[PDB]
């Protein structure tokens, strides 16, 4: 089986599934080839919202069928990135974020390069191949950016 | 018209998800403000332990001067 | 009919648009009010330290006055 | 002369009204009726955003027209109110909003009633015809809420 995505900008993909996969599989694999968070995604078919746990055959979705994706204007993890000059930046994370992904997301931001980013945790500077959930950073704590 | 009609339709769906993030990060602020007070009351108590450790430095000073 | 569409779907982009931009005025409170916070968290760090202090001189004057 | 008021929720309120009402007029209207400060109220009609200073002569509005309702989830002021039990409620204000008029959104917002409510800013309590203002009640300042229970 092979499924369209499509946004309400001119944004549309394609996707290899199975009518067996689950709605939340859908969106793992949205996250693979486009890089939205799952908990970013609501998937739309005749007007109605899916539900992650529910597979396609139950909502009658058949090959070259047009799936549409609204992405939301947040998902459920969000951390603050506090600036020497005091200014606050808030990111949409997940607790499996590399420290490079995090620096990924500041350039997107606030246009630094993530090698001129010192990223600080609780007196630690933060090391790129680890994740967020590696040193227990959660929900609303706050890092401090410091450039090189 | 079929294409205008599935685009109101997912405008729709857009005007739902947005108020439930709103209501979200909504929800967000009421806790951190309730973090903001727990914080205000530490450093309350913090005064408080500041003034009479400091009232006691003084009045240590005084009583062992006035022997 | 597609009069009639065309309204709510005009009206309809126009509810997105504010509830996209209330949106992004909270997320802008919400980040000012972690800002408070993290002030008021130096400030008890301070504090603390200013306490320690205190409770150390209080010690060390009683010890300072026994060694008379 | 009576028009009727269209949110995108579907609820339909019915208003009375006298041409060349300010637009200004018929949102504080809404506000009597339903929950809605004039600064989350946005009206079209005929495709047309509904200016505050004009009014429904102005815009051919007609005897039993139908205004759309555009909504707002916040205003430009929000304080806290928090109460014994720890529960936190955020008020949509204005700097001129009453003592009154904040216990009335309580009421709205939660069902406790006014003449229940005692509400304390800074350890003092909070007077009823004074305004937020009069008390240096700044956008996020959180107000306590104690009920009064005989």
């Amino acid at each position: 089986m092979q499924i369209f995505v499509k946004t309400l900008t001119g944004k549309t993909i394609t996707l290899e599934v199975e009518p067996s996969d689950t709605i939340e599989n859908v969106k793992a694999k949205i996250q693979d080839k486009e890089g939205i968070p799952p908990d970013q995604q609501r998937l739309i078919f005749a007007g109605k919202q899916l539900e992650d746990g529910r597979t396609l055959s139950d909502y009658n979705i058949q090959k070259e069928s047009t799936l549409h994706l609204v992405l939301r204007l947040r998902g459920g993890m969000q951390i603050f990135v506090k600036t020497l000059t005091g200014k606050t930046i808030t990111l949409e994370v997940e607790p499996s974020d590399t420290i490079e992904n995090v620096k990924a997301k500041i350039q997107d931001k606030e246009g630094i390069p993530p090698d001129q980013q010192r990223l600080i945790f609780a007196g630690k500077q933060l090391e790129d191949g680890r994740t967020l959930s590696d040193y227990n950073i959660q929900k609303e704590s706050t890092l401090h950016l410091v450039l090189r | 018209k079929q294409e205008l009609v599935t685009q109101n339709e997912l405008l729709k769906q857009q005007v739902k998800i947005f108020e439930e993030d709103f209501q979200r990060e909504r929800s967000d602020r009421e806790r951190m403000n309730e973090e903001k007070e727990e914080l205000k009351k530490q450093v309350e108590k913090l005064q408080a332990q500041v003034t009479l450790t400091n009232a006691q430095l003084k009045t240590l000073k005084e009583e062992e001067k006035a022997k």
